[PDB]
């Protein structure tokens, strides 16, 4: 499940099993020739699956990943502030260790970067509502507020197609890049990190779509290569 | 402190078990049911968020299972497969108190008896063997002598685990109404008599 703590969570589970993540279509990172992207969105409108929380979705980081990412907005349920599934990049999970979080609200991308409590079972809602229970956690639960080197917001262009990221590591320094085109690129940001991230995560997003609605989350994710010269 | 109570400990086939739960902490996070001595994830039957009166499955959830915001746990038709331990565990903020377990038994109703006899009117001084045969592997073996329990004395022998009877020589004080009864700690159920006139 990497990630420890367990979180007291409203949404049911079973153990079915998943299919496997279904394929696309001086010091230099790129994505290899005919590389093939795979989706690693997964979604529910009640439960999570206990096998959702394991590889091949638990994903080895390497030298990072290239990712593009559909927006849903237009097809999530009216009070909806949450327009695409979290990543989640870090090493063990745990209060010992850094964990990157990028999470979408509203018009902008949350980033954030500290020694979170990660949730056992962690994932997100597209409208996530707690009738007043601080104990509810969704993705981490931390007691105390936890040592973080990056809180810093971003802005998201709300009404665009699809959503463009790079996220690499190099002497300990995690680079964040983002676009809502692929013709462009754009600095997210960057922060130097202690540990060295070496597996990542795309969080199961949960939404009760409104009506006869193709609710198709998608996060296609491709891996980078390092060439140093 | 928190115990918990099998009503009942001994189940037939068919019926339902009450774990109820004595006695719980009144401002509890959560609290939940395992299938088994654990509390694994995977095992998890189903869960109750107190703050949110809202209850939720895992993955041991057979369909036939309810979970009361007072603790306790209502199974609907056991199986012979459900029978065994199960933990309730309890989580305040953040500490779980793993440390509630209870076991109960299940056991199919047992079936009416067969008596056999060699001779049903046998001569004095001649052995007898009574069999008693069932469809009840798993099930006590009682032997019956005028509705009384049967004295064992020192001429009787019972073999094939007190499945038959040998009694060598019949004095006349052996002559009367012989049953077996299979017991199982929930049915008991007596055989066709035996009447012996040993003349
Ligand atoms: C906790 O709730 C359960 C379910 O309501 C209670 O079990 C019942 O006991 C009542 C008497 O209070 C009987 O009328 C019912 O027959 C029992 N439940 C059945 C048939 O499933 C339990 O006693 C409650 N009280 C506690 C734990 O103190
Ligand atoms: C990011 O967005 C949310 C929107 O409610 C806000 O509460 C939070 O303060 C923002 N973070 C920063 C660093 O401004
Ligand atoms: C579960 O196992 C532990 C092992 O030490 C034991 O203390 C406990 O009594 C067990 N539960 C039972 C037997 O119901
Ligand atoms: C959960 O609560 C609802 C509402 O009272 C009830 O109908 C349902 O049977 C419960 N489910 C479980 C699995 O306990």
């Amino acid at each position: 499940y990497i990630g420890d703590f367990r979180c007291i969570q409203l949404v049911n589970s079973n153990g079915a099993n998943v299919s496997a993540p279904s394929i696309s279509t001086l010091t230099g990172y790129y994505p290899v020739d005919g590389s093939k992207f795979r989706n690693l969105a997964l979604t529910g409108t009640n439960s999570v699956s206990l096998s959702w929380f394991q590889p091949p979705y638990l994903s080895q980081f390497n030298d990072g990943i290239f990712a593009k990412v559909q927006n849903l907005k237009t097809s999530t349920p009216s009070g909806a502030t949450a327009y695409f599934p979290t990543i989640v990049i870090g090493s063990l999970f745990g209060y010992t260790s850094y964990t990157v979080v990028i999470e979408p609200y509203n018009g902008v991308i949350m980033a954030s970067v500290c020694q979170y409590t990660i949730c056992q079972l962690p994932y997100t809602d597209c409208k996530p509502n707690t009738n007043g229970n601080k104990l509810i956690g969704f993705w981490h639960t931390d007691v105390k507020p936890p040592i973080c080197v990056l809180k810093r917001n971003f802005t998201l262009n709300v009404n665009a197609d699809a959503f463009y990221f790079h996220f690499y590591q190099h002497g300990g320094t995690f680079y964040a890049y983002y676009a809502d085109k692929p013709s462009a690129t754009t600095f997210l940001f960057s922060v130097y990190i202690g540990d060295i991230l070496t597996q990542y995560y795309v969080l199961p997003f949960i939404c009760n779509p409104t009506a006869g609605s193709t609710f198709a989350p998608r996060y296609w994710v491709t891996p980078l290569v390092k060439r140093q010269y | 402190e928190v115990t918990i109570e099998a009503v009942p400990p001994q189940v037939a086939e068919d019926n339902n078990v009450l774990l109820l739960v004595h006695n719980l902490p009144l401002a509890l996070g959560a609290f939940a049911w395992y299938k088994g001595n654990t509390t694994a994830i995977d095992k998890e039957i189903a869960r109750f968020v107190p703050n949110s009166n809202m209850n939720f499955t895992g993955q041991a959830y057979s369909g036939r299972e309810i979970i009361y915001s007072n603790g306790s746990l209502l199974f609907q038709m056991i199986t012979m497969k459900d029978m065994g331990v199960y933990t309730l565990d309890m989580t305040d903020e953040n500490y779980r108190r793993t440390q509630a377990t209870v076991r109960f038994h299940v056991h199919q109703p047992v079936t009416q008896p067969f008596l056999q006899v060699t001779n049903t009117t046998v001569k004095e001084l001649d052995s007898v063997t009574l069999t008693c045969l069932s469809n009840d592997i798993g099930a006590n073996i009682q032997w019956l002598f005028n509705s009384q329990s049967l004295q064992l004395t020192e001429r009787m022998t019972l073999s094939q685990n007190n499945s038959i009877l040998r009694i060598d020589p019949i004095k006349r004080e052996d002559a009367g109404e012989y049953q077996c009864e299979i017991s199982n700690p929930v049915s008991v159920r007596r055989s066709n008599s035996i009447k012996l006139d040993i003349i």
